């Protein structure tokens, strides 16, 4: 009781209560699925609609021509992050005259982030992220973590039940470096539906798709655009 | 820290300041000063604390403070307080000499030091000033006047008033005796004894007990000054007689 | 030269037992006179008297200023300040512009509050106290000052004597000074009393 | 050159000042108002720097509006031009310096009519009758050899369209009009123009 | 005590729910978006006789061709609606064209939750705002209607109801709202559920109502055409 | 830092805080001042816990000026800030004034500094009452300063532990026409009232303030007057 | 709550604040340092919590500098930020002196640093604990390690983690004096998964970074053959 | 420099700090505002009229402008400050604009003021309700009332302080067209509406009013009592 | 005992007028289970310590409780060794700065007393802390000679003619108290440690440190220093 409330207050077992209320902002958050291949980085996450009549939230945004990013948990935060993130592309761009390696795009936001969980009267940011790049190291797929850690992945899921996802994802990852695009995009997209209802199905409205590879610029994919990858899933 | 913060300027669910109004329960219990306003000055007068026999002397008076040329006040609550308040209203009247090369009226005065006690209730964190003044001065624009003014930062003209020990006690019985247009600083330092005869829970008054500035106009120049020993002696004399 | 903007003169003479304080009252901007009474000796205490030569503005800032200072030292110590403290209040006053300083050379007269010793000094733009037990003068013409008082300054001067001294020195000194005049007003520091008088002067 | 001219009386308080706005060699405007009304008995003259004049007399003119809000009764001549002096000199040694000359006239209930003169370095002083400009080297003379301290207001009138013609004939300037205005225990009137 | 920026067990900003608990007690605002246009209907709710029905501004002008209805603690509005304002003229006088509806709610909402006591500067905020907007207009995408609360989440809605009644007045849009919905259809149905969700008899004195379409400007309604739509 | 006040009114309209920097002083080691006609003293008991401390290394009687001096009860490190603080103060005094700073005008400023920290953000009182003597305008200044930042002038007085039954013994002892040497005396015997056992030159420090100045007794002198 | 702020002194005289953050250093993988005759090697028994995690993924080696290497326990974020303090230490002193910064200094620096989050209520203690090894021709070989408190001090074996008790007598059981880099290696690697535990805290990989003679005093990952080599060694004698 | 946030959100989105400063509005002496066809008047109770106290020192309606002036309700300490602002504002309103403020735009800014201290670090709201009269340039009289919240609407008559409510009870139900027809019944309206909770009605009510165009004027005790013989 | 509101979390008062804060700082010098023992001679000063090294992979040469503050300053540190260590840098920026700005190396009672200053800002800041250390400084003064002067977290500070610090501090004073009522008073001081703590240590289990009037430049013995006054 007198240990999760303040970020900078350590309980007797050596935790801290606000780090992990703040992971449960991405749990609650919708299921996104990143994964990549040998040449590829693709995104799928699926939209959520406050009611019938109201717009799908966008959960894939842009970063740089390289960088493409998928959200969960609080949204203001989510657009905090990315424009952290868009300007320390733009300076890299700036000043080197080149792309910033997704990798160390990655260390400056876990760095970022780990400020604020050490100071009194802050709070960590409430969002999880899911980060797909494509530099000379090839494509990457990288998550990071409300408590400022970051994960490199070949497939990862986060967001409500995505640990189905998760299970679909290590079970047929093994032939995602040799899956071509369509078929890495359907990798992706059956284990998106892994986390959703019985009964719901994944459409051309809760949808979005973002891709980026070796001769490709970051582009999302919404509605419409989504048909082509729609269309064959069993 | 929010642990520690004892939250001084926070309303309470009646829309009470508590801070201010424990403020003014010092103040209540510090030494009785009283002012009263006659046609011809003003005048304070004070209970003194500072009894001890080992106490020296040495300084103008214990509660009665000069601000400039035309006023003076006395104090009611924390001492030290006090102190700064007094400071800044020394501060605040040569300020306004420098830019308009004029005295500042007694209002005015008394108005921007409440202004500095209403900022203490309202912003910052820091507990109020412990005090109470009364103020008398003479002005162009209204002549001879009495302020007092709270830790609130509230503050108020009259003819009449008083501050510390056993005030209320001293306000019924100037509401019962103060005339007002007819009063003569003979005649308001006379209902100043009788007043402080009562307030003082030592029977026999004794004019080591006490201190009264009066502050008058002669030849076009403001006069503040302490009575003497002998003086207050007469006039405790004049009251027995009474 | 931005000292002799305005002109004017100052001086102040000790004699036995008393200090007297004269000033010129011209007031002008360059060559043309706009006033024939402007203050250029203000009061500091009953006894104590301050002259102030040189820009016409910092003359009136540097005056008000020191009183603010004066008043509020003369309320929070209960005593009327001294000769000396008031010179050292007023070159740190000055001091304190060192590289922005107010265009006025202060020349103090007056006697000790409690001792009535007679007291006189001068000061420089960025505050360089002086004390003398002669004469000190400031000002467009302080050179003719000089003159007249080196010559006509006596030792134990009588409160008469020393008014026809500092009187004949500033007249006669101001009369070869273009940018000094338009009248003279004295005073006469005693124990017991304070003489002002103006005397009758070239108003060219 | 920008002219001012005060006049001060037994009860009363005379200005005037031309009405030339001028950019270079043109006359932009012939109806300018160099007067700037402070408080019921207060006047404001003021000439100089463009938009100097403008800014320092409008920034005195809203403090002294203020003081009279705050606290009922309106400001005295005296503290007015106190006041006036004590902003001007503050800015003298700042990085934005007000180039501006003025005249402050007034009249007080107890205290009487008064006359300021103010130049740009912020020097104040007092007195009968002054002016501002270059017509002031050709008119101050003329109100040395005519003006006396209990001149009445009709005199004055004649006293200052003397000073008047002197520029009229005298300065090189264009100055075809005036605008006058008197101060006594009434308020501020204002006169006809004096124009030729 | 916890701190404002304090999270719940449920990964939530204490706050921030507070603040959206604040919005229900608000007036009902009605936003329906049309080929034809945008048309926004708030509630007055006017609380004495004696009180100037045209002193209550629920729905105010943003820019030319951008509306906003607000809900909820109206005096917070007024510094998101300034904001709203001073962006559309500063994209004006930088690049010489409208900003998108959807831009200026972005911009507004970004401000949600930048409040804090402890890193925060002379200046910041101790608190949300306790006020959820509709913001209507036109751009090149044609008409839009978005809603934001407290918590910064912005979204494009066909059909959106916040307010006291928002739970009952948005069971009555879905039930009644088409793609193929007319101006004049959206902006009867809209006072039709307004007069059914309201408390006090509607009239043409207790409600606001604007429309923003192509080509005109931001109109609110004047009391003789308020008049005629409610016969 | 904290920027709220750790002192603050009670509901019967006590400062608590100062109230308990009070509890400090009372509780600290006994100091007496005494004003004679033509000085001060001040006399202080500096009974050490061991003999292993060098009584001669830290002074609890100190100068602040050719002729001011203080002493303390209480909280021995808390008096080391003032007297530094006032040392600061009388020097800045005299840099303006070029005289040197009034006993009275001295009292008042670092009275001040002291209710400073009854009201500033994060900090406790002061935990030391000052008695500070000085001579000047040919007359001896006696004052205390308590942790509220409030003064009196006194004739004499004593605090720290047991300084009610001193006073009481100071105000049989005590008159006006009293000489500094005799002053001394009576200074000394307001201590040994309270002193646990054996007084020496080296357990207790004196102060005196005169024309010649203040100075600390040297422990050769203290001996003489034991 | 004596145990609520950094600030705040228990009855007992302890900041049970810093020892919380040290119970979560506590609960983590366990790291290795050892001091052999010419250099440093150090081995981390890096936990892979899924399959998902690309081979490398969440070092907790690190390069701090050319001639120092870096290995962490505890909260990663934490320990991430403490490698940039002390990478920002080691280029600031070469700025300023211009020459290579002395172990122990940048130890002692970073120690400082650390130690300034275990005083006050407005920050909190840092949640790691990490080790610091180098190797120069005027230096030898250094090896030193913080805790979360702030204490640094030199060693000549070291460990950290979950399973440093049990570590830490493997490590006794050695001579690592007259020992090299190339022969410290298998016994690093040996040792680590000697205390890693099977049923519990299942999947790990072993991570394995030198400085000394051999790399001729740069900090590097130990390279995959030697790896492989001292893996095999550590897995045949088990 | 104190940052913390003393107005914060409840469980039910209730501002608890911003309800108990309308609790201190609630223990003020009761101002009646009247706004009438040609003229404007005020009314505020004098609670405990002492015989010692100076009368015009302690004046609850004050003038902001020649044509702007307002009466307060609540912790008159608090009042005396924002009176100031508002003063200092219709300075420099008149500076920039060359205009006399209008009485909805002073009435804006000291409700915008009110509204900053629900939502800043380290202060507490202003304890008080005000009641701002006065004309615009063209003629027509205005009232408008601010509350600690920071919200204000434009009224005909209200009442705030100690009996607000028992005022506001009886000016419905006595304000028309036929009670403003003159100056003295507007203000008969007031002194009616101000007996309804002053206690021993005459001398106990301190009135003012703003007839169009002239300065700010204060009715004396036997002008008031004269008023008072009459009803 | 008394006790009200936050007197036991931060450095504000009690109802008895004590620091309960500052009180339990006193009891974290004894949580690192070490004495510190400092005797000043008539041409010297020495101070000893108890090193203890429980680790065995631990190197012995990194453990040390005694710091050179200066060339002619030494000191020993008691308590947190955190704590300890931060003390030691403030003290030798300290003396550094004394010297850069004075023109002549500050003595060792300035610096304990600057030292004490720093501590006492602790226990009136309610913010921070008190350090859970214990500082004492010996260092030979041209004037006065050989130097023993100790500071703890209360702020407080004295010179000393022989002072102890640590867990048996009450029973290295009564020890020292009865020898004071070269090579005497190394003696003495490891005789001191040596009797309260019953263990009589080889010349790898204390450390010394000295400053004589002939070699004022502060110094640590070695094993076979150590050793040479263990065998007398």
């Amino acid at each position: 009781n007198q240990y999760d409330n303040d970020v900078t207050v350590w309980s007797p077992q050596g935790r801290i209560h606000q780090i992990e209320y703040a992971m449960e902002a991405v749990k609650q958050g919708s299921a996104t699925v990143g994964l990549k291949s040998k040449t590829h980085a693709v995104l799928v996450a699926l939209k959520r609609a406050q009611s019938e009549l109201a717009a799908h939230q966008k959960k894939i945004l842009h970063v740089d021509n390289h960088i493409g990013i998928s959200i969960a948990g609080l949204t203001a935060d989510a657009r905090l992050l990315c424009n952290f993130m868009r300007q320390e592309c733009l300076d890299s761009r700036f000043v080197f005259d080149r792309p910033l390696p997704v990798s160390r795009l990655v260390s400056l936001i876990g760095s970022k982030t780990q400020i604020p969980t050490q100071r009194y009267g802050r709070r960590p940011y409430g969002v999880g992220l899911l980060i797909a790049g494509y530099d000379d190291m090839g494509p990457h797929i990288f998550q990071t973590c409300p408590s400022a850690n970051y994960f490199d992945c070949r497939a990862m899921s986060i967001g409500a039940r995505s640990q189905s996802a998760r299970t679909y994802l290590e079970r047929h990852m093994s032939g995602f470096m040799e899956c071509n695009l369509n078929e890495l995009v359907k990798h992706g997209l059956r284990a998106l539906r892994e986390t959703l209802p019985a009964e719901q199905d994944l459409t051309t409205k809760n949808v979005s798709i973002g891709i980026v590879g070796k001769d490709l610029e970051f582009t999302i994919y919404d509605d419409d655009d989504v048909s082509p990858f729609l269309e064959g899933l069993e | 820290s929010r642990r520690y913060d004892s939250r001084t300027t926070i309303f309470s669910p009646e829309g009470r300041l508590y801070q201010v109004e424990y403020a003014m329960e010092a103040i209540g219990h510090a030494g009785t000063c009283l002012g009263i306003l006659a046609n011809d000055g003003v005048l304070l007068a004070a209970e003194r604390r500072n009894i001890h026999k080992l106490l020296d002397e040495v300084f103008f008076s214990e509660k009665i403070y000069k601000l400039n040329e035309d006023m003076a006040c006395s104090v009611a609550g924390i001492t030290s307080d006090a102190n700064v308040l007094t400071n800044e209203l020394r501060l605040i009247a040569q300020r306004y000499l420098l830019q308009y090369q004029e005295p500042i009226p007694c209002e005015q005065l008394v108005t921007a030091l409440c202004d500095i006690k209403q900022a203490y209730t309202q912003f910052g964190g820091k507990r109020p000033f412990g005090v109470s003044l009364l103020y008398i001065g003479w002005d162009k624009h209204y002549g001879f006047q009495l302020y007092q003014s709270d830790p609130s930062g509230n503050y108020g003209g009259w003819k009449a008033t008083c501050i510390g020990n056993n005030s209320a006690a001293a306000v019924s019985m100037l509401k019962q005796d103060y005339k007002e247009g007819e009063m003569t600083l003979k005649s308001a330092l006379a209902l100043a004894i009788k007043v402080l005869n009562k307030t003082m829970d030592v029977s026999k008054l004794s004019a080591e007990k006490v201190e009264i500035a009066t502050l008058t106009r002669e030849n076009g120049k403001t006069v503040i000054r302490v009575l003497k020993q002998k003086e207050v002696e007469q006039l405790i004399k004049n009251h027995e007689e009474e | 030269s931005i000292m002799s903007y305005n002109g004017g003169a100052v001086m102040a003479m000790k004699g036995k037992n008393c200090v007297a304080i004269a000033a010129d009252r011209r007031f002008g901007i360059q060559a043309q006179m706009v006033t024939t009474d402007f203050q250029k000796i203000f009061p500091m205490g009953d006894r104590l008297y301050i002259g102030l030569a040189g820009l016409a503005t910092d003359v009136q800032t540097v005056a008000q200023r020191l009183k603010f200072r004066l008043n509020l030292y003369e309320l929070k110590e209960g005593r009327q300040i001294k000769p000396y403290t008031l010179m050292s209040m007023v070159a740190n006053l000055l001091y304190e512009k060192r590289f922005g300083p107010y265009y006025t050379e202060p020349v103090i007269a007056g006697l000790d509050p409690k001792t009535f010793k007679p007291f006189i000094c001068s000061l420089d733009l960025i505050g360089c106290p002086m004390v003398t037990d002669d004469f000190v003068v400031s000002g467009t013409c302080s050179e003719q000052m000089y003159g007249m008082c080196e010559s006509l300054w006596e030792p134990n001067m009588d409160p008469e004597h020393l008014f026809e001294t500092i009187s004949q020195a500033m007249l006669n000194a101001v009369d070869r000074d273009a940018v000094s005049g338009m009248g003279v007003i004295v005073h006469i520091i005693e124990k017991d009393k304070i003489t002002t008088r103006t005397l009758k002067a070239r108003m060219d | 050159m920008e002219y001012l001219i005060g006049i001060q009386g037994p009860d009363y308080v005379l200005v005037a000042s031309d009405q030339v706005a001028a950019s270079s060699i043109v006359q932009m405007k012939d109806d300018h108002d160099k007067m700037f009304k402070m408080s019921e008995k207060i006047l404001l003259l003021c000439v100089g720097e463009a938009g100097d004049t403008v800014q320092f007399a409008e920034y005195i003119q809203k403090n002294v509006q203020l003081y009279k809000m705050r606290n009922g009764y309106e400001l005295s001549p005296t503290a007015a031009a106190n006041f006036t002096r004590r902003n001007l000199a503050d800015c003298l040694r700042s990085r934005t310096p007000y180039h501006v000359n003025l005249l402050l006239a007034g009249y007080d209930e107890h205290e009487g009519p008064a006359l300021y003169y103010m130049d740009y370095l912020a020097a104040l002083a007092k007195a009968p009758f002054a002016a501002h400009g270059y017509g002031a080297f050709l008119t101050l003379s003329i109100l040395d050899r005519y003006y006396t301290p209990t001149i009445s207001r009709e005199r004055a009138v004649e006293l200052l369209r003397k000073c008047l013609e002197e520029l009229q004939k005298r300065f090189i300037l264009n100055l075809p009009t005036f605008s006058v205005r008197i101060i006594d225990k009434n308020g501020i009137h204002d006169l006809d123009n004096i124009s030729f | 005590d916890r701190g404002v920026n304090t999270f719940s067990p449920e990964g939530r900003l204490f706050q921030v729910e507070y603040a959206i608990e604040a919005i229900k007690l608000g007036s009902t605002a009605i936003g329906i978006q049309t080929s034809e246009g945008v048309c926004l209907a708030v509630e007055k709710r006017i609380t004495s006789p004696l009180m100037e029905p045209s002193s209550i501004e629920k729905i105010v002008e943003i820019d030319a061709h951008i509306g906003c209805a607000m809900s909820g603690l109206i005096a917070d509005a007024k510094t998101l609606i300034d904001k709203a304002r001073v962006e559309t003229q500063n994209h004006w006088f930088t690049y010489n064209e409208t900003m998108t509806v959807e831009s200026v709610t972005q911009a507004v909402s970004n401000l949600a939750l930048q409040f804090g006591e402890e890193d925060a500067d002379p200046g910041a905020m101790s608190r949300p705002f306790g006020v959820a907007l509709l913001f209507g207009g036109v751009d090149e995408k044609g008409p839009q209607l978005f809603h934001m609360d407290p918590s910064g989440t912005f979204v494009q809605c066909d059909a959106r109801a916040i307010g006291s009644a928002s739970e009952g007045a948005q069971s009555s849009l879905q039930e009644v709202y088409h793609k193929s919905m007319t101006l004049k259809e959206a902006i009867k149905s809209s006072l039709i559920i307004l007069k059914q969700v309201m408390e006090e008899k509607l009239n043409a004195t207790n409600i606001e109502l604007a429309t923003v379409q192509p080509g005109q400007n931001f109109h609110m309604f004047t009391k003789e055409e308020l008049e005629e739509v409610i016969k | 830092g904290y920027s709220f006040s750790l002192t603050t009114f009670s509901p019967s309209g006590k400062l608590v805080q100062i109230e308990y920097a009070l509890a400090a002083v009372a509780g600290g080691a006994p100091s007496v001042g005494i004003k004679a006609a033509n000085g001060v003293v001040l006399a202080t008991e500096k009974k050490q816990k061991s003999i292993l401390y060098d009584e001669r290394s830290v002074h609890k009687v100190e100068p602040i000026t050719k002729h001011i001096g203080l002493v303390y009860s209480g909280m021995g490190p808390d008096y080391r800030v003032l007297v530094h603080r006032a040392r600061k103060l009388a020097q800045q005094y005299y840099l303006v004034y070029q005289e040197p700073i009034p006993t009275a005008q001295l009292v008042q400023r670092v009275a001040s500094v002291m209710q400073e920290y009854t009201q500033s953000g994060g900090v406790r009182p002061f935990g030391v009452s000052l008695l500070i003597c000085g001579w000047n305008e040919g007359r001896p200044y006696l004052f205390q300063s308590d942790p509220s930042g409030a003064y009196f002038a006194w004739k004499a007085t004593a605090m720290g532990k047991n300084y009610v039954n001193g006073k009481t013994f100071l105000e049989k002892r005590y008159n006006e026409d009293l000489e500094l040497e005799d002053a001394i005396h009576t200074a000394i015997l307001t201590l040994k009232e309270s002193f646990e056992g054996q007084m020496t030159e080296d357990n207790i420090e004196v102060g005196i303030c005169n024309e010649a100045g203040f100075r600390r007794l040297t422990p050769t002198e203290v001996k003489d007057y034991l | 709550g004596y145990d609520l702020s950094a600030s705040t002194f228990s009855p007992d005289g302890r900041v049970f604040q810093v020892e919380y953050a040290m119970k979560a250093v506590e609960n983590s993988s366990t790291a290795i340092g050892i001091r052999c005759k010419d250099g440093v090697v150090f081995g981390v028994e890096k936990l892979v919590l899924s399959k998902l995690y690309e081979e490398g993924s969440n070092k907790r080696l690190f390069n701090v500098d050319r001639h120092v290497g870096m290995a962490v326990a505890g909260l990663l974020a934490d320990a991430r930020s403490l490698a940039d303090i002390a990478r920002e230490e080691a280029s600031n002193f070469r700025s300023n002196f211009g020459y290579n910064i002395p172990l122990k200094h940048l130890a002692d620096r970073v120690a400082m640093y650390v130690h300034a989050y275990t005083l006050y209520s407005a920050v909190r203690p840092f949640g790691c604990s990490f080790m610091l090894g180098s190797y120069s021709v005027n230096d030898g070989a250094q090896l030193y390690m913080i805790d979360p408190s702030g204490v640094s001090y030199g060693y000549w074996g070291c460990a950290i983690g979950k399973a440093r008790q049990a570590a830490k007598t493997e490590i006794e059981k050695l001579q690592m004096k007259e020992m090299t880099c190339r022969d410290i290696v298998k016994e690093v690697a040996k040792i680590i998964y000697i205390v890693h535990d099977e049923v519990k805290d299942k999947a790990f990989e072993l991570e394995l970074s030198w400085v000394g003679e051999i790399t001729k005093g740069r900090h590097e990952i130990v390279p995959k053959d030697i790896r492989e080599e001292a893996e095999k060694y550590a897995k045949e004698s088990l | 420099s104190y940052d913390r946030a003393i107005t914060v959100f409840s469980p039910d989105g209730h501002l608890f700090q911003v309800e108990y400063a309308q609790e201190a509005v609630k223990k003020g002496s009761t101002a009646v505002g009247v706004r009438g066809k040609d003229i404007v008047v005020l009314g505020v109770e004098k609670k405990s009229v002492a015989k010692l106290q100076d009368e015009r020192t302690v004046r609850k309606i004050c003038a902001l402008d020649d044509n702007v002036c307002m009466a307060f309700a609540g912790l008159t300490a608090d009042a005396r400050i924002v009176i100031n602002r508002a003063r200092v504002e219709c300075q420099s309103h008149r500076l920039t604009v060359e205009d006399p403020v209008t009485v909805e735009y002073i009435t804006r800014y000291i409700a915008s003021l009110k509204q900053r201290y629900t939502q800043s670090n380290g202060r507490r709201p202003f304890g008080i309700s005000a009641l701002i009269v006065g004309f615009d340039f063209d003629g027509t009289p205005r009232l408008y009332q601010t509350d600690p919240s920071g919200t204000y609407h434009a009224w005909k008559a209200n009442a705030i302080g100690r009996g607000a409510k028992s005022v506001r009870e009886f000016l419905e139900k006595n304000y028309t067209d036929e009670a403003i027809e003159t100056d003295d019944l507007t203000i008969k309206l007031v002194i009616k509406a101000l007996l309804e909770v002053v206690q021993s009605g005459g001398k106990n009510i301190e009135l003012a009013v703003m007839r169009r165009d002239q300065p700010l004027k204060i009715l004396n005790p036997e002008e008031i009592e004269k008023y008072v013989a009459e009803i | 005992g008394s006790s009200a509101g936050f007197d036991r979390h931060i450095t504000i008062f009690s109802p008895e007028g004590r620091l309960y804060q500052v009180e339990y700082a006193f009891k974290a010098i004894n949580q690192g289970g070490l004495t510190s023992v400092a005797v000043r001679g008539k041409d010297c000063a020495v101070i000893v310590t108890q090193k203890k090294v429980p680790d065995k992979l631990l190197d012995s040469s990194t453990v040390t409780h005694l710091f050179k503050i200066t060339e002619n300053i030494g000191c020993v540190m008691t308590g947190m060794t955190a704590d300890s260590r931060s003390q030691v840098q403030r003290a030798r920026y300290e003396a550094a700065n004394w010297k850069y700005k004075y023109g002549y190396e500050i003595p060792v009672d300035m610096l304990c007393k600057r030292i004490a200053d720093i501590s006492q800002v602790y226990t009136q800041n309610a913010e921070m802390r008190p350090l859970g250390c214990c500082m004492i400084l010996i260092g030979i003064d041209e004037e006065q000679g050989p130097q023993v002067y100790k500071c703890d977290p209360a702020g407080y500070y004295c010179g000393f003619k022989a002072t102890a610090a640590g867990v048996k501090q009450t029973e290295s004073t009564s020890f020292l108290e009865k020898k004071v009522k070269f090579e005497q008073t190394v003696e003495t001081a490891i005789t001191c440690l040596s009797t309260v703590l019953s263990i009589d240590f080889k010349p790898s289990e204390i450390e010394v440190g000295v400053v004589t009037v002939e070699n004022p430049k502060f110094r640590i013995l070695s094993e076979a220093e150590i050793d040479a006054h263990l065998v007398a």
